[PDB]
């Protein structure tokens, strides 16, 4: 059971894409355009990471699923981690959408006016038990190459006595919440045995 | 700029070739590399029938059972289903009573349904024999094709019969 291994290559690699990212993050030229697309800083972090695990060679236990567009509006997020055990089945899958902080075009009039949030959290209610939202923000007021993480359950929890609509009640989240948990900790947490769903609490994640 | 738009779902086990599948009729290409297909995903196709003009929505439904609760979500409004097996695989056409009944559950109101066998083109590894699969198609009360994705056989003619008697119903 090579739990630790995977763990640690893991959480060094989103450490070392962050770290990758960091120089992207607050760019600014007032005299065209103030911001690198959203797809730019996804692409640029997942490359890194993907690279990462690659020299370390753990792809037989990790797959990076970048969604598509259509994919990305239907389920509210912008990649999956998939965890594979020694036994070639799924453990834990990681839907993950990122913020910034400082559409569909292809569909008919239906109900798709629901919020990335919501349709986050019904996309890991849909997949199940071992299916965790997790939201990456890319930059804070004031420190905008600061990266941090949130998991879904912990903004419900949060949002039960602050009833703010999910996206706002992240950033509210990541702005009143001053204790953290590092991601090798919950990695850890969330694979030994699907333990962190309902574990991780009042934290963020420190990257 | 669209007079009729249709929901068309393909569903069936993993690895037949709905994506293939897809791919092929959407873009006219096909690759050997299998990508498994996580959740779902849709693409758009204008086709034109009697002057009107028809959108397609066609979703590509996972196949593995992990998939099962999110795709049975997105049965909902289909107009017309592709029930895709593997010619080379026993298993996936044992399926396809489940498949049928699926359809029948999650899409109550009658959409018009096309049974397709995939992986013509490897004759040498066929194990459902074309008599076995317009057999059960003719029980389950489906239009048959045999297809192949990779050589580009009988893809749009699916489409089409599939297009064809949605036309035909709701003319009444
Ligand atoms: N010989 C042959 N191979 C095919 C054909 N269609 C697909 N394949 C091959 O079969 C494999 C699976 O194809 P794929 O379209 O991903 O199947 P799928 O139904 O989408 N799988 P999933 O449900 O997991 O998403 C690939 O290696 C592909 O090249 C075909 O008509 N002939
Ligand atoms: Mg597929």
């Amino acid at each position: 059971k090579e739990v630790p291994v995977v763990c640690e290559v893991v959480s060094e690699a989103i450490v070392h894409a962050a770290q990758k990212l960091k120089e992207y993050l607050g760019f600014e030229y007032p005299p065209s355009k103030l911001c690198p697309a959203a797809n730019t800083l996804n692409e640029i972090f997942l490359i890194h990471f993907i690279t990462f695990c690659q020299e370390k060679g753990v792809d037989e236990w990790l797959t990076t699923t970048k969604m598509t567009k259509h994919q990305a509006f239907l389920f509210g997020a912008d990649w999956i981690w998939t965890f594979w055990g020694s036994d070639k089945q799924i453990k834990l899958q990681l839907a993950v959408q990122t913020l910034q902080m400082s559409p569909e075009s292809r569909v008919e009039e239906s109900s798709w006016k629901k919020s990335r949030f919501d349709k986050l959290e019904e996309f890991c209610n849909l997949i199940g038990e071992d299916c965790l939202g997790l939201f990456i923000i890319f930059g804070m007021p004031g420190k905008p190459k600061d990266i941090r993480g949130v998991v879904l359950d912990s903004v419900k929890s949060q949002m039960v006595r602050s009833h703010l609509p999910g996206g706002k009640a992240v950033a509210q989240f990541v702005l009143e919440t001053e204790d953290c948990v590092f991601i090798k900790e919950l990695l850890r947490n969330c694979l030994s045995k699907k333990d962190g769903l309902r574990e991780v609490g009042k934290v963020y994640i420190s990257i | 700029n669209f007079d009729y738009m249709f929901k068309l779902l393909i569903i069936g086990n993993s690895s037949v070739g709905k994506t293939s599948f897809l791919f092929r009729y959407a873009d006219d290409s096909f690759t050997s590399a299998f990508v498994s297909t996580v959740g779902i995903d849709f693409k758009v196709k204008t086709v034109f029938k009697n002057e009107k003009r028809i959108k397609l929505q066609i979703w590509d439904t996972a196949g593995q059972e992990r998939y099962r609760t999110i795709t049975t979500a997105y049965y909902r409004g289909a107009m017309g289903f592709i029930l895709m097996y593997d010619i080379t695989n026993e298993e996936s056409f044992n399926a396809v009573q489940d498949w049928s009944t699926q359809i029948k559950t999650y899409s109550w109101d009658n959409a018009q349904v096309i049974l397709v066998g995939n992986k013509c083109d490897m004759e040498d590894e066929r194990v459902i024999s074309t008599e076995r699969g317009q057999h059960l198609g003719e029980q389950l009360g489906f239009e048959f094709f045999e297809t192949s994705a990779k050589d580009n056989i009988n893809v749009k003619q699916t489409f089409e019969r599939l297009v064809d008697i949605i036309c035909d119903k709701m003319s009444e």
